RNA sequence: UACUAAGUGGAAAAGGAUGUGAAAGUGCUAAAACAGCAAGGAUGUUGGCUUAGAAGCAGCCAUCGUUUAAAGAGUGCGUAA
RNA sequence: ACCUCGAUGUCGACUCAUCUCAUCCUCGAGCUGAAGCAGGUUCGAAGGGUUCGGCUGUUCGCCGAUUAAAGAGAUACGUG
């Protein structure tokens, strides 16, 4: 479970994710990366699921890199309560993902293996993914 | 492509008079008719002992018909000159059958008696009381009657009992 | 055609060739004849099956790569090829290849060397 | 490439220009052991037996200036046996090799610049 | 018959066709039949 | 002038799809292409660990050389071996 | 907190039911670690039926005996 160790403020505002991928725009470490095609909030649980899927389908031959990270917190008012009277508590961290950010990338393993690993991981994330090869 | 494949219409007895929507194929075994559809895009031209069909256009439906009717003409020709057959092995314990004139009967595990009308233009023959061989002029009719016979007791993987096509390898399953 | 590894010193307790219509009693004497030159070894034999219940048999050499353990002087090779446990001279490989010539379908003695070179590498043995 | 094909044709054409026998055989019913067994019997290193595609054989024979030899390689699977010097033994070897096996065809060929037919193979053997 | 929303071949010989505006798949092993998308 | 075969028009997602049109590349191809059909698809190996029984197939260990037009210490199916 | 506070009578039980199908049986079919009997899952199908009692105001539930079945819901949590 990816999580910041400690922060300054516990209840930050929501961060928008409708842009054109400020930062993390291009692959930087592997020869194949995963790129979203529709920005959305993806929480730490999905991140861990994708990470463990890639790890399990990778093997002891190559590496995998994670780019995004759930910095922003998120609140959720408890069940069965009228609104007002303050703000709810933080429940789950979430990594903001703008449309067009490389977020997962692997290397040092056969090509069809990158294809199958990234496709295996992409079905756990809500965003509509897309396979991208590293530039020359 | 099958559509542009030379049909070798041998002038033994096969004569092919073409109408607007009728193709009357006749031979030593019996006349065979093919009901053409309205506005068929194929063009039928026959030379001396040579038949060839051509497409006016390149549309998908015409492309399909170019092969379907080539195959149908070839099948009708080979049937009218030779005649098709299907071979059934009716294998079992109490499984047997025989012919009473126009109506074939079957004897299976049914407590009920099974009888099956042989249609026109078809001939059945039972070499061995558990062995059936259907003989006919058109592949469609003989295949239809073959599957009609088969429908009464389908083969099962546990035991070879049932109606089996000749030259068929049925799967096997072992139940203790 | 059913191949079997009948022992060279013994041939008498048995039935899986009896369903072939082989007359077991008439061939047991033949197995103990030509094989008597290499007693104590398990000799493979090809069995053709003629329609007339006539039969002709071809004996073969003891299995390949077993001899490589003896030339290496070590009872067992490495489980990992990168670990060069043993080494064998190219001249000693010549002695081994000659024994296998009847089994080997190799066209030349020089090619017969090359066939044994792919077996020596399986044991991780260096070819010197 | 065009160059690779031309080299293969030229090499084959040059070989047929010095041969004393070219005999055409169907490769039907020939096992892997049979392929090695027939070659092994051909023992002496002056003869070859190879399955060769018809289009190569035809161009090679055409450029070696052979004629009426098209029928041997016409519409059929075509291995070739080509020997050097005493060529008669090679024909007997292949003739006794089929006979030992289940079957094999022996279409014909050229012996010392002379066409022979399938029926004439037995005469030579 | 496996009515599954995402049909994909499982065997090597599992061929997928489109019969009556409905994609399907046929294999010699009857354990791979699928339908409906 | 094109596209659509779905009443799409005349409601909607993740995902699946030889639907179909267009464009840009790229491979083979008339010394014959792809598919089908007819042949063969081999040797050292029944390598060893191991299972009454594992020897190409219960699994596991390096998993390659040779003959040859061709070929996996076997494509999968399929055997107590 | 949008209609009704110059009144929209709210649980359960009885009577009468009607409708949906995400089907409980009857009906058709595919697969199976489906020998047969008996099953499990899935597809099609709403024509008809879907018990009687003890306890509790009870819906709900537990229990008892049954039947092919004792369906899931909706109708101002149908119906003064
Ligand atoms: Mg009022
Ligand atoms: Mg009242
Ligand atoms: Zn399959």
């Amino acid at each position: 479970m990816l999580q910041p160790k400690r922060t300054k403020y516990r209840k930050p505002h929501n961060v928008s994710y409708e842009g054109k991928a400020k930062g993390n725009s291009y692959v930087a470490f592997g020869e194949y990366g995963l790129v979203a095609t529709k920005g959305n909030w993806i929480d730490a649980r999905a991140i861990e699921s994708a990470r463990i899927a890639i790890s399990k389908c990778l093997g002891k031959t190559g590496k995998m890199w994670i780019r995004i990270f759930p910095h922003m917190s998120k609140t959720k008012k408890p069940l069965e309560v009228r609104m007002g009277s303050g703000k709810g508590n933080p429940e789950f961290w979430v990594a903001v993902v703008k449309q067009g950010t490389v977020m997962f990338e692997v290397a040092n393993i056969p090509e069809s293996q990158m294809i199958k690993a990234l496709t295996r991981a992409g079905h756990k994330l809500p965003v509509t993914w897309k396979i991208l090869k590293r530039e020359e | 492509k099958i559509g542009n494949r030379t049909i070798t219409l041998d002038p033994a007895k096969v004569n092919l008079n073409f109408q607007k929507d009728h193709i009357a194929v006749k031979g030593p075994l019996g006349q065979i008719e093919l009901k053409l559809p309205p506005n068929l895009p194929l063009k039928f031209e026959l030379k001396d002992n040579n038949l060839q069909i051509t497409r006016n256009n390149e549309l998908k439906q015409s492309k399909i018909f170019h092969g379907t009717y080539n195959a149908l003409i070839t099948n009708a020709i080979i049937g009218v000159t030779q005649g098709f057959e299907k071979k059934l092995r009716l294998v079992g314990v109490g499984y047997r059958a025989n012919v009473e004139g126009e109506t074939l009967n079957l004897q299976l595990g049914y407590s009920h008696p099974i009888k099956e009308k042989i249609p026109k233009g078809l001939t059945v023959k039972v070499e061995k009381n558990t062995e059936i061989t259907i003989s006919g002029i058109s592949k469609e009719l003989v295949g239809q009657f073959a599957t009609e016979v088969r429908k009464w007791r389908k083969p099962e993987p546990y035991k070879g009992k049932g109606v089996l096509y000749f030259d068929e390898v049925i799967v096997r399953k072992a139940g203790k | 055609i059913a191949k079997i590894n009948l022992l060279g010193g013994q041939a008498k307790p048995g039935p899986a060739l009896a369903s072939v219509g082989i007359n077991m009693g008439e061939f047991t004497k033949q197995f103990n004849e030509k094989t008597k030159d290499k007693q104590g070894e398990m000799i493979p034999c090809v069995i053709t099956a003629y329609n007339d219940k006539s039969f002709d048999f071809i004996l073969k050499t003891t299995p390949v790569s077993i001899l490589l353990k003896q030339a290496a002087k070590l009872e067992k090779g490495a489980k990992n090829a990168k670990t060069i446990v043993g080494k064998i001279t190219m001249a000693k490989a010549k002695e081994i290849a000659q024994y296998k010539l009847v089994d080997l379908n190799a066209n030349t003695v020089e090619a017969a060397l090359k066939m044994v070179l792919g077996t020596a590498k399986q044991m991780g043995i260096e070819v010197i | 490439a065009k160059k690779d094909k031309a080299q293969q044709v030229a090499d084959v054409s040059h070989l047929l220009s010095t041969s004393a026998g070219f005999v055409i055989f169907d490769y039907t019913s020939m096992s892997a052991i049979e392929a090695t067994s027939i070659r092994k019997k051909l023992f002496k290193n002056g003869s070859k037996i190879k399955v060769i595609k018809n289009n190569i054989l035809r161009r090679a024979l055409k450029a070696g200036k052979f004629e009426g030899i098209d029928e041997t390689a016409i519409k059929g699977k075509l291995a070739v046996a080509v020997g050097v010097n005493e060529i008669v033994e090679t024909l007997k070897a292949v003739d006794g090799v089929v006979k030992a096996k289940e079957a094999m065809n022996f279409v014909c060929g050229y012996f010392d610049n002379r066409a022979f037919n399938s029926a004439d193979l037995e005469k030579i053997a | 018959m496996k009515v599954r929303a995402s049909v994909k071949p499982i065997c090597k010989d599992c061929k997928i066709i489109k019969r009556h505006q409905i994609v399907r798949v046929i294999c010699k092993t009857q354990k791979h039949k699928q339908r409906q998308g």
